[PDB]
């Protein structure tokens, strides 16, 4: 059960950009 | 080639295209790396702050208000390996909780 919003607020990108985008 | 196409191994993309959201402030619970090929979903977070295999639960899920769904996941070191490729994907760690998503290409 999970009676509010688990995720929300600022969504934001955390693609695989580490460093490179791979390597 | 030679009438067909010999295709050696699966056909390998590790999806970079997701994003997150989370309600938590504490950054050793959103993950810092996503990506899935065809199915297990990796996913490195600060696993480093969970001894004892004490270690985060992960749900998937088939839209972002749908169900949790338990999945099946490995842990490799700091890494999650969810076995199942799904749209939305929620992470949590006690009563704190993350949400990613991967979005599709056009």
């Amino acid at each position: 059960t999970k009676p509010a919003p688990d995720f929300g607020g600022r969504w934001k990108h955390v693609n695989h950009f580490d460093e490179a985008p791979t390597e | 080639g030679s009438h067909m196409n010999a295709k050696i191994l699966k056909d390998r993309r590790y999806y970079y295209d997701y994003d997150y959201a989370t309600r938590t402030k504490k950054s050793w619970l959103i993950p810092s790396r996503v990506y899935d090929d065809g199915k297990f979903t990796y996913i490195n977070m600060d696993l480093t702050r969970f001894p004892t295999g004490n270690f985060p639960a992960v749900f998937a899920r088939e839209k972002e208000h749908a169900e949790d769904f338990l999945v099946n996941t490995t842990v490799e070191g700091n890494t999650l390996i969810v076995h199942g490729t799904y749209p939305f994907l929620v992470v949590r760690h006690g009563d704190n909780v993350v949400g990613l998503r991967r979005n599709k290409q056009k």
